[PDB]
RNA sequence: AACGCGACGAUACUACCCGCACGUUGUAGACGUAUAAGAAUAGGCUCCGGCCUCGUAUCCUAGCAGGCGAUUCCUCCGCCGGCCUCGAAGUGGCCGUCGGUAAUUCGCGUAUUGCAAUUUAGACACGCGCGGGAUCAAAUCCUUUGCAGACGACUUAGAUGUG
């Protein structure tokens, strides 16, 4: 396109203050529909959430694991 | 990532003698010379060896690291045409008029000039200016042949794409009509 | 139709003034040329010759 | 096959080089931590050259043209100290020419109004000598 | 960020009638100061256990200051910070003299790559490579090389800002 | 001939009065020391003399000259900037226009 | 260092153009004369097309009853692009403005009364120690002939009348300086010995 | 209309300036390039055209022309100019 | 551009030019108002020895606001001329005359402005005075013209003439 020889009309960036208003409620009105809907929360939820683990390109994840599967054997025969 | 370090190199040749500035690369051959300028590119020159040139880059960018492998090659190349030069060979082709072709030096700007006439019985006498430093001839191997030569690939490619362009049908069929001026074949001098 | 900035038609105006009009016009400037010539033809500091000085502003006055 | 280079030639951070800071003092980096800070230490027993072991900015210091030649890499103070000594790094940096320059800067400091007076007196007489000199030639 | 120190908080739950002598937790927080150190204990407590600052106890508040702050080291960070999506595992390594120096580093690192925030970012491990060949991150490993030395090209010298006018135009190169 | 100077004094510039985004303060100027480029070089102009010299039409009693006396009281900002406050706020035309600091009274 | 001086006459060449007219504004507001020498060869950060549809988006705001009066008066020429951002950094509207205004002087390559006095320079607002290398830069220069200015090829022409002058004057610099050394030399064996150290001993 | 010619006020001067004289290089012969006359009047002339391609080829036309009276003119003077940034 | 600029012609008085005498004259603001290479910044300068972060550098810088007389010195500054050079909004160099001149060292003088009070001191422009040189002008109204025209404006012509 030839832009650069022959601009066109420049796209404003001067915030209108109606617009600061109107768009500072739909802000306000669009957080209070997702509390509602968080309300009605027709859907399961769950106590235990998907725990990644230990990421593979951490050094010690050898050393880790030996820890925590140690901690679990003697914590078991203790109680 | 900020990369450390990042070299090339370029070998010479015997015969060659490779004149640097601060980035102003002259390269003189058995051929010739070539220069050019490369200011719009950070690279440190240096010599590692005895016929070795080595170029690098600290603290650089995938850019400006990638940016090395672009010089490495202007530099060869420029070495290849001191030594071995470059050849491009154009074959005219046509079905009912037979093209034209005369080529003559001027001793004014001292470049070649190449003139077409009768492309599709057209009336209009096409003149294409050559780059300095590029010869044309018509050769007496092949029939409606043209051999372009000279020290510059740049110069030579850019002469016969211009030869090429000039020469392109208009408001036609391209399966139908198939006259033209084409790069047949590329390579070297030597 | 080609307007009269079309570049094809400024090259073929090119051609024109370099290959016809340029040596028409050439001859006619040799011709009035010899007309004119044949009518005109009918201590430095004391002489001039060292060139000297005759008889708002770009600075600001100190 | 003729090659010939006038490019640059610059000086590399690496260990055994000392470099000098704002405060006029010393240190040789002893590990590169990163492109922009080294670990430095500077073990004259000058205390105006002395520096305390510890990071420097790399854009707090300048290069010298001083090199330790074969400084280990991680040496503590009293290894630093052993080749600091044998090399002789402050007699090669009073011979530089940073070191005469900051001299220089130091000693017209201290000049008081009567050495400014003298200083102006004497100046005047080498100037003396100086225009007859070059008045001849 | 800021300026951290790392601190040891011991805490325990208020002993009742029927437990004396509770469990006597214990974490490593960094904490510009004392009063933050302590706010992250019952923070992160009232998350993984069921203790709160009411029914708990600051046992102890101790500095934890870097054995060797003089030898350059190379570290690595586990941590968990959650975004629009979700929470997300990162490893990532930092070159530095202290545990605080590698933790500041990442504060300032993940905001700037991430637009992370402190309230966002879960430090699971800092750890010491005890040797190279531990070291993942191609950066980390190009600053461990050998013989590692390199040029310092287009140095832009330091004039002091109210010295306006320079008679000479100055140089890049030392 | 002694073809030297007579200047015992550090010259100075009246940039403007003590003013906030809109709001001015003509009781309190502006000085910009020739030289001083740092609070602590400030530190060492605080209390002197400064007398802003300027020409009259009418001579009054021998001169043509007027002039209205200050004093430096304190630095202004990080760049050696300082505040004058003098007998009568300064003529806000004379806004970079030079004014005289005098050595008096000295403490060195 | 903060030094007055009567006038500071500035070397444009190599300066960005916005950085170098805060800096000059200032100082016109603070009681200092500015005269900027070389405005061609100023430098905009950024690509050339990027200035080039700036100044072509600047050609559009034009007064619709009257383009005589009233409307932005575009100039092409470099030092009033230059003058353009210094204006827009000083309340021209005002009589203190105003006055600022009058302490400046641009000027298209270095006018005779200026080519032999010494050319500042504005660190801050050097290209070379500002832009990162990577970036790309354009000359006012190469806008203000693509717009209409129409004397590019004639101050080209006495910058190369004024350099080829600056020539003669620098060889015969380079003599009197090379006589100086061998006067001094000369002088350095006979002037005194007491006298030498005690100049050494002052820094002198 | 036109709005090349727009600011339709009378001239500044009854004699009208050329505004351009055509550009100059040193390789053509010593020249002048304007002169001065006073209009008398029309008339009418027959032409024997000269136009291969026209209609009116090998034919006459009838055409209507301009006489301007020419006395020589006298040169009394000559001016310098020298190029400038401002013009 | 009716508040942008250049070249040229003739300028009566007033005072046009030159010299010095001052102004109870105006200045968005003297007080050493000192300082010319060009070009690159992943390079440059050189005396070709070497040198380059750094103008915190170079020059000038002492004397009743800067006296008088020496001792001693050919160093620096200024005015005039002659030869040239400077045109982008125009100057500097060389030579000669004359005047001034601590690089060294003295003798005489400073007081009383009374313990500080801008150390009234520069440049430009403007005006008033003398004494030397120089010049003796135009425009408008008016009558007229119609290449012009609402009125102004404009193209013309009115002094001896191709009126």
């Amino acid at each position: 396109a030839g832009t650069i020889n022959k601009p066109k009309k420049p796209t404003s960036k001067r915030k209108t203050t109606r617009l600061r208003a109107k768009i500072s409620k739909r802000a306000a009105e669009k957080k209070r529909k997702e509390r509602k809907l968080a309300r009605k929360n027709p859907e399961w939820r769950s106590k235990l959430k998907k725990d990644p683990g230990i990421p593979n390109l951490f050094p010690y994840k050898e050393r880790l694991l030996q820890q925590r599967e140690e901690e679990r054997i003697r914590r078991k025969e203790e109680l | 990532m900020r990369y450390i370090h990042s070299e090339e190199t370029i070998p010479v040749p015997e015969n060659l003698k490779v004149s640097i500035k601060s980035r102003l690369v002259t390269v003189e051959g058995p051929r010739g010379k070539l220069q050019k300028d490369l200011s719009h590119i950070a690279v440190n020159f240096s010599v590692v060896k005895k016929g070795v040139i080595g170029l690098e880059i600290h603290h650089g960018s995938r850019k400006d690291v990638a940016a090395l492998r672009t010089v490495r090659t202007i530099i060869n190349n420029m070495i290849i045409g001191v030594t071995k030069g470059f050849k491009y060979k154009m074959r005219y082709v046509y079905a009912h008029f037979p093209i034209n072709v005369n080529v003559e030096k001027n001793a004014e700007t001292g470049c070649y000039e190449v003139e077409i006439r009768n492309f599709i019985g057209e009336k209009i006498v096409r003149k294409v200016v050559m780059a300095p430093g590029v010869e044309v001839e018509i050769s007496k191997a092949q029939k409606d042949e043209l051999i372009l030569s000279g020290n510059s690939l740049e110069a030579v490619s850019q002469s016969a794409a211009d030869i090429q362009q000039i020469c392109k049908v208009r408001n036609k069929d391209i399966r139908k009509f198939l006259d033209g001026i084409y790069v047949s074949e590329k390579g070297n001098i030597v | 139709a080609k307007s009269a900035r079309a570049s094809r038609i400024k090259e073929n105006h090119q051609r024109f003034k370099k290959n016809i009009a340029g040596p028409v016009e050439a001859a006619r400037l040799e011709r009035l040329s010899a007309k004119l010539m044949a009518i005109a033809q009918a201590s430095g500091v004391k002489s001039g010759k060292s060139i000297g000085r005759k008889d708002s502003s770009i600075v600001f006055p100190m | 096959a003729e090659i010939n280079v006038e490019a640059t030639s610059w000086r590399r951070v690496e260990v055994g080089r000392v470099l000098k800071l704002e405060n006029g003092s010393l240190a040789a980096i002893v590990e590169i931590i990163d492109h922009k800070r080294v670990l430095a230490d500077g073990p004259s027993s000058d205390p105006k050259l002395a520096t305390p072991r510890g990071i420097v900015p790399l854009s707090r210091a300048l290069l010298t043209p001083i090199v330790i030649p074969k400084l280990p890499r991680g040496a503590r103070t009293g290894a630093v100290k052993k080749a600091w000594e044998a090399y002789g790094v402050d007699a090669k940096w009073k011979e530089t020419n940073w070191a005469k320059k900051q001299l220089q800067q130091e000693r017209r400091q201290s000049l008081t109004d009567f050495d400014r007076f003298k200083v102006m007196r004497l100046k005047k007489q080498r100037r003396f000598e100086e225009r007859k000199a070059l008045a001849k030639i | 960020m800021g300026r951290l120190q790392e601190y040891q908080v011991i805490g325990r739950h208020l002993p009742t009638e029927a437990n004396p002598n509770p469990a006597l937790y214990r974490m490593r927080i960094f904490a510009p100061n004392e009063v933050v150190a302590k706010s992250r204990f019952w923070y992160f407590l009232r998350g993984l256990k069921k203790v709160k600052k009411a029914t708990g106890e600051i046992v102890s508040v101790n500095v934890i200051s870097e054995k060797h702050p003089l030898k350059v080291k190379n570290f690595g960070i586990w941590l968990r910070y959650d975004s629009r999506s979700g929470t997300h595992n990162m490893y990532k390594e930092y070159r530095e003299t202290s545990r605080v120096a590698a933790v500041e580093a990442m504060y300032a690192d993940m905001a700037a790559r991430h637009r992370a925030r402190f309230r966002s970012i879960h430090i699971l491990k800092v750890v010491e490579l005890e040797k190279t060949e531990d070291v993942k991150r191609p950066y980390i490993k190009q600053l461990v090389a050998k013989n590692l030395s390199f040029p310092l090209p287009h140095r832009v010298p330091k004039i002091s800002t109210k010295k306006i006018f320079s008679a000479k135009r100055p140089s890049t190169f030392s | 001939p002694s073809e030297a100077g007579h200047r015992l004094y550090v010259k100075g510039r009246h940039l403007s009065y003590q003013r906030g985004r809109r709001n001015t303060h003509p009781k309190t100027s502006l000085i910009k020391i020739e030289g001083v480029d740092d609070t602590a070089a400030a530190n060492f102009y605080l209390g002197k003399r400064v007398a802003y010299v300027y020409r009259a039409q009418k001579e009054v009693r021998g001169t043509k000259i007027r002039v209205i006396w200050g004093k430096i009281t304190r630095p202004h900002g990080n760049s050696g900037v300082v505040r004058a406050k003098f007998t009568h706020p300064l003529p806000a035309r004379s806004f970079g226009a030079s004014v005289r600091i005098m050595l008096y009274p000295s403490s060195i | 260092m903060s030094s007055f001086e009567s006038v500071v006459v500035i070397d444009g060449k190599g300066h960005l153009l916005g950085r170098l007219a805060s800096i000059v504004a200032k100082q016109l507001l603070s009681g200092q004369k500015i005269v900027v020498v070389r405005c061609e060869a100023l430098n905009i950060s950024g690509e050339f097309f990027r200035a080039k549809l700036k100044y072509h988006a600047y050609l559009r705001k034009m007064t619709r009853y009257n383009p005589t009066r009233g409307g932005p008066f575009h100039f092409r020429a470099p030092s009033r692009i230059f003058y353009k951002a210094v204006r827009g950094m000083i309340p021209h509207k005002t009589a203190r403005g105003a006055a600022a205004l009058e302490r400046l002087k641009v000027f298209e390559g270095v006018p005779p009364p200026y080519d032999k006095k010494k050319k500042m320079v504005v660190p801050q607002a050097l290209r070379v120690l500002r832009l990162q290398p990577g970036r790309k830069y354009c000359t006012v220069g190469r806008l203000s002939h693509e717009v209409g200015w129409k004397y590019q090829d004639v101050v080209a022409r006495l910058e190369e009348r004024r350099k080829a002058k600056g020539a003669a004057y620098y060889e015969r610099k380079k003599l009197a300086a090379r006589q100086l050394s061998e006067a001094k030399k000369a002088a350095a064996a006979k002037v005194d010995p007491k006298v030498s150290e005690a100049l050494a001993a002052y820094g002198y | 209309g036109s709005l090349a010619f727009l600011p339709r006020k009378r001239a500044a001067r009854h004699r009208g300036r050329v505004k351009s004289f055509p550009k100059d290089d040193p390789k053509k012969p010593v020249h002048l390039t304007a002169a001065m006359g006073y209009k008398a009047g029309m008339t009418t002339i027959v032409r024997d055209l000269d136009r291969p391609g026209a209609k009116a080829h090998k034919k006459e036309v009838v055409e209507a022309v301009t006489i301007i009276d020419c006395p020589p003119m006298v040169v009394v003077g000559l001016v310098g100019y020298i190029e400038t940034p401002r013009g």
